[PDB]
């Protein structure tokens, strides 16, 4: 049973989880940037 | 300034491009189907 | 003569090949493997 089991899993997450872990680098990748923004801004702010 | 005008751009691109991976995936995710299913018949007619 | 025979060859045996598929497709499934299994184990049980 598990050897079926396996194959339906592995089957339904190459279409399934794969995108959604893109999504979430992507997601991730546009919140630091606009954390590394603000944070400079602060920087910048003091520095002046 | 220059920097926040930088940052925008920066996140805007990034989304952008990040979201050409998830079609190349279901491509690939087509690919993967037409491999699980059999293949039949054509070869018939190229060899004729 | 001989690209007579081959077509004919290949074309005959198209669906062997088929039937194969089928039987992969049966396997990959694992839905053919189970009564093996319980003829060991019994045959195992009768040599005990």
């Amino acid at each position: 049973y598990l050897i079926n089991y396996i194959q339906d899993e592995i089957n339904t997450i190459f279409s399934d989880y794969i995108p959604y872990v893109f999504k979430l680098l992507k997601e991730n990748l546009c919140l630091n940037l606009h954390k590394f923004n603000e944070f400079i801004q602060n920087e910048l702010q003091e520095a002046s | 300034d220059f920097h926040s005008e930088y940052i925008v751009s920066a996140s805007n691109f990034t989304s952008q491009l990040s979201s050409q991976v998830e079609q190349f995936l279901h491509r690939n995710i087509q690919e993967y189907l037409s491999i699980l299913t059999d293949p039949d018949g054509k070869g018939k007619e190229k060899i004729a | 003569k001989a690209a007579s025979g081959t077509t004919g060859t290949y074309q005959e045996w198209k669906d062997k090949a088929q039937n194969l598929y089928q039987e992969l497709l049966t396997q990959e499934g694992q839905a053919s493997f189970q009564g093996l299994k319980d003829n060991v184990f019994d045959g195992l049980v009768r040599v005990t």
